[PDB]
């Protein structure tokens, strides 16, 4: 117990000493410096075994025993840190370089159609994106697979992968200005995706990223590469760009579920009976919805007010139905009675788990626009066990989302030209126009 | 070891000159040629006026009444006969038609002997030379086969009255060949205990222990009915044991058979019979060889054959619970059983014993439960005239009352355990995983019904309530299954944004006083489980309609656990007020629907 303690106190100090000093070498001209550090880091733990199995191992001291073993946790702890310290000094060059791949994949765009500098083989183009990274990566894995003993270099890797995919996966699959050039109203672009071509490329430039941290064995195993969530969120990012309309829709449908909770900051409310009707006639389904009334509609105008709801629906597979209905309008009427009935029709398909309503307030405004006054959105997963709900929806001022939400929709923004999309992007794009009780709400 | 290894010779010893391709009788009308005394009931046939049959192929004489109590084989009979008479060309004329039968068992039947030799894991070699050496064994016909017997008369149970009072005055005869004994006689008890042990020399093993249960009729009228027939005291029954169906030291129950027509018969004799054969000393007897036997074919066709699985033979009508096997492996315990007097309800209870370790694989319930009703009718029902309780005639089981009692008890444990996780344990995306919860039911229920009927028991735990309590017991652990994975659950189940299924933190698969959504999500859940309960379970489990239905059941506990735990989060809600006035009214509209839907 009192020699554990010695050991413990010496060890841990030596790895204090190191690790405190440990940034200082992380600078480019000493890369070897820091290698060696965690080896010394590493070179501990396996002498701390080896001496501790010397201290008679399974046959030692409880609180000794114990001592130990916390020990070489800690040291492994030290280890795992000075790696990340290690491999974060590469993070800036890490994200110059992935810039530099964003500069070459912004000219590779969707090439069957483009010059044979950029409807260069998928291969060529990978390796064109790649170069700025792969110098850094073949002398650095090369000479650290060398230097760093074999648990350092792994960690390193680790570290570095890690380091690699998020870097990519926000600076080329999700750059902020994505939102701006069409998730966003900055510039009426069409963004150009990524591309076919430029999803290859990219899903290339990743196996060969994996293929160089897995060095043929002497890197991360395949496996871990595989499993890394690292690599499946860049891939779910990527499959997200190419993705059918309907399916980005239902998507948007099954992630947003949070549109079904409460409007934060409501500007009204809405009486609504709902019937989803797995229709007894047929097995498909149908929704039909009693518009009662709306209350506290916060619009008292510079004018007639005359209220109307519409009611959409939203899911997938709409193309073919009539995906809007509306009630008259009322005069002067904040709280404004409808008891109008409509009827969607769902798909037979999708199930009312893939399907929402959305039911817009809006001002009747001829010779100017009709104004909306809100919006709220019923999920069906919840009729869905409910069969028939009496429900007061609270209205919003713009429907609220999450990074999902908002990444189909720039998606979908970029499918200028499908109508299902056109619709959908406005009908989610749709705000209060603000005036009369006001302009942003909360999620 | 030793058993595994003495019931392989003894069963190709049996199979090698089965039962079932003994030759029958040949019984002319015969005038005793010397005074002759039947070779079954030992009566004189003398003259014409006591004329009795003679088999032509054994010369074995008995009385017309007696010769269907004849069982001993014809050829072994004419063997011995021969063999008693100095008729030694005969004696292996016998001995060749024996041979010549053995050769066409073997070249018939070969996988019999193949089939035991993989039982008992011989090699072909050994196999062949011990098969050798059982047919040798047959070819001794008698004449090298010798015992001492040590026949223990212990009681009889259920015995007729035939006294003026109503009751007996029973003794017991013991007859084996040239010699009779008897007990001392126990008066006025139709179950008497005599403790009574006779020594005797067998020369013959297709001698019969004639072992006759008699009412002493010291009277007048006995002294009358002695002039006209040979059983004055008044007959209450007989076992005649084949001395093949002996071995080492016996204690056996035998049911008591009637003698003549004008016999009334009821109730059993004890018996513990000690058997010393040359060549064959401190063997086990035939009812353990049997259980060794069964036990290891059992062992063998389920998990050498079958990897594991139990092969549950195609069989049909009143006779399937004694079919146990295919063919081959039938016909070995069949012969085993029929040549070494093993009863077939011995037989089932064992086979029972052995399939209740595998009561776990598909359809065994239902076999079980039914070999259970059938084992259990033959306790209970088998003949009124029997003035015995069915636990009494239970308790006359050669299995033994208390090892199937005990035995009983651990597989209604077993049931029990299993059926307190049904769900989990009898998943409803299997309809055969649920018929087996189905006979997994149904055989408890007759465990309890045997309970009840055989063992007369007084108060046995209900299976409607035990199985109630299963229910209740795997209802909690589903509500704490869906309590802590809620948010997984959910997800998958009902979400229609297939980014909202995955691992929401265990505190959201779990209660949060933040927002009410893991209570909506595992009202759902409960609603998902109270239907599966309803939808599968119920239909599943309509054995006792009128007291358990698995829907209500699951939707009281499922609510009363929910309601519980929901009364405290409300309680934690109402402190804390952090979700709006609108979440809670909507949760109340959710809580409302699903106690007005299942509760109220």
């Amino acid at each position: 117990r009192r020699f554990a303690k010695t050991i413990s106190n010496v060890l841990l100090q030596y790895a204090d000493i190191v690790s405190k000093d440990f940034a200082s070498y992380c600078s480019k001209e000493k890369e070897k410096v820091p290698c060696i550090l965690m080896n010394n880091t590493q070179q501990l733990r396996v002498q701390l075994e080896k001496m501790f199995e010397a201290m008679g191992g399974k046959e030692l001291d409880a609180e000794a025993s114990g001592t130990l073993k916390e020990l070489q946790v800690k040291l492994n702890n030290v280890l795992d840190e000075l790696s990340h310290v290690f491999a974060t000094s590469f993070q800036p060059h890490i994200e110059e370089c992935v810039r530099q791949m964003g500069d070459i994949l912004s000219q590779v765009k969707g090439t069957g159609n483009v010059p044979a500098s950029a409807c260069s083989s998928v291969a060529q183009d990978a390796d064109n994106v790649l170069q700025p990274i792969m110098d850094l990566l073949d002398s650095n894995l090369t000479l650290f697979a060398k230097i760093c003993e074999k648990t350092v270099l792994k960690r390193v890797l680790k570290e570095l992968w890690k380091l690699v995919m998020n870097t990519m996966e926000r600076t080329i699959v999700l750059p902020p200005e994505f939102l701006s050039k069409l998730k966003d109203h900055m510039v009426r672009e069409e963004a150009k995706s990524l591309t076919p071509k430029q999803c290859a490329v990219v899903e290339l430039a990743l196996d060969t990223i994996k293929q160089y941290f897995h060095a043929g064995g002497v890197g991360l195993k395949k496996t871990f590469l595989e499993k890394s969530p690292d690599l499946q969120s860049l891939r779910y990012a990527l499959s997200l760009y190419t993705q059918a309309t309907d399916l980005l829709i239902k998507t948007f449908v099954q992630t947003q579920s949070a549109q079904g909770s409460g409007v934060e900051d409501p500007v009204g409310e809405v009486s609504v009976h709902v019937e989803l009707f797995t229709h007894p006639g047929t097995g498909e389904q149908k929704v039909t919805v009693k518009v009662v009334a709306a209350n506290d509609l916060k619009w008292q105008t510079s004018g007639i007010f005359r209220p109307f709801i519409e009611v959409n629906i939203v899911g997938p597979q709409l193309s073919d139905k009539k995906r809007k209905f509306a009630t008259k309008s009322k005069n002067n009427s904040w709280a404004p009675k409808y008891n109008e009935s409509f009827q969607f029709s769902l798909s037979a398909d999708a199930g009312p788990e893939c399907y929402e309503l959305q039911v817009c307030v809006k001002d009747y405004c001829f010779a100017r626009e009709d104004r909306t006054v809100g919006l709220a959105v019923l999920q069906l997963r919840e009729l869905a066990q409910r069969g028939s709900a009496a429900c007061w929806l609270p209205l919003g001022r713009r429907i609220h989302m999450d990074d999902t939400g908002l990444t189909v929709l720039r998606i979908l923004s970029q499918r200028s030209n499908d109508e299902v999309a056109k619709e959908f992007v406005k009908l989610k794009s749709d705000t209060r126009s603000a005036e009369e009780g006001g302009a942003a709400p909360a999620p | 070891e030793e058993l595994k290894n003495h019931v392989y010779k003894k069963t190709l010893q049996a199979l090698i000159y089965p039962i079932s391709c003994t030759t029958p009788h040949n019984f002319e009308v015969w005038t005793a040629t010397t005074p002759t005394y039947c070779y079954e009931c030992e009566g004189l046939l003398w003259g014409i006026a006591r004329q009795g049959m003679r088999c032509t192929e054994c010369g074995v004489k008995c009385h017309e009444k007696c010769q269907d109590l004849l069982n001993a084989d014809c050829l072994q009979r004419a063997a011995e006969k021969s063999s008693k008479h100095g008729a030694e060309d005969r004696t292996q004329n016998i001995i060749m038609v024996l041979k010549d039968r053995m050769k066409i068992r073997e070249r018939n039947k070969p996988e019999i002997f193949e089939l035991i030799q993989e039982v008992f894991a011989v090699t072909k070699s050994a196999h062949t030379q011990q098969m050798k050496a059982v047919k040798q064994s047959v070819l001794d016909g008698t004449s090298k086969w010798s015992a001492k017997i040590s026949i223990t008369v212990v009681c009889a149970q259920g015995l007729q009255a035939k006294d003026k009072t109503g009751s007996s005055d029973p003794y017991v005869t013991v007859q084996v060949g040239k010699t009779k004994k008897r007990t001392k006689t126990i008066y006025g008890n139709l179950n008497p205990v005599w403790e009574e042990n006779f020594h005797f020399e067998c020369h013959n093993s297709s001698d019969r222990i004639k072992v006759r249960v008699w009412d002493e009729d010291d009277d007048i009228k006995s002294r009358v009915k002695q002039r006209f027939k040979r059983e004055s005291d008044d007959f209450l029954g007989q076992t005649i044991i084949e001395v093949r169906t002996l071995s080492g030291e016996m204690d056996v129950w035998y049911n008591l058979d009637k003698r003549t027509d004008k016999s009334a018969v009821s109730g059993a004799i004890r018996l513990h019979i000690s058997v010393e054969i040359k060549g064959e000393e401190k063997v086990a007897p035939y009812h353990v060889q049997y259980t060794c036997l069964h036990e290891n074919l059992f062992h063998f066709v389920t998990d050498v054959q079958n990897n594991g699985v139990v092969k549950i033979p195609d069989a049909k009508g009143d006779d399937a619970w004694k079919v146990y096997y295919d063919e081959t492996a039938q016909e070995i315990v069949d012969e085993f059983a029929m040549r070494y007097g093993v009863e077939s309800i011995y037989q089932a209870m064992t086979h029972f014993a052995c399939l209740s370790s595998k009561y776990m694989c598909p359809g065994v319930p239902a076999v079980m439960s039914t070999l259970l009703a059938n084992i259990n009718a033959y306790y209970a029902h088998t003949t009124a005239s029997t003035n015995v309780s069915a636990s009494d005639r239970f308790a006359a089981s050669n299995f033994g009352k208390e090892r199937f009692v005990k035995l009983l008890d651990q597989l209604h444990n077993s049931l029990r355990i299993d059926l307190s996780m049904y769900r989990n344990n009898f998943p409803a995306s299997s309809p055969e995983r649920l018929q087996d919860l189905k006979s997994t039911v149904d055989l408890l229920t007759s465990i309890t019904f045997f309970r009840m009927k055989v063992q007369e028991l007084q108060s046995p735990p209900r299976a409607s309530q035990v199985v109630k309590d299963c229910v209740k017991a795997c209802l909690n652990s589903t509500y704490e299954y869906i309590f802590n994975n809620c948010h997984e659950l959910y997800g998958r189940e009902y979400q229609t944004d297939p980014a909202k299924k995955g691992e929401v933190p265990p505190e959201e698969q779990g209660p949060s006083i933040k927002n009410l959504d893991f209570w909506s999500k595992l009202i759902t859940l409960i609603v998902s489980i109270i239907e599966e309960d309803k939808n599968s379970y119920t239909p599943c489990l309509n054995q006792f309609p009128q007291e358990l239905n698995v829907g209500k059941i699951s939707a009281e506990v499922m609510w009363s656990l929910f309601a519980q735990d929901m009364k405290y989060a409300m309680e934690e809600h109402d402190k804390h007020r952090l979700c709006k006035s609108a979440d809670y009214m909507n949760l109340h509209f959710k809580v409302k629907w699903l106690y007005n839907e299942y509760v109220a």
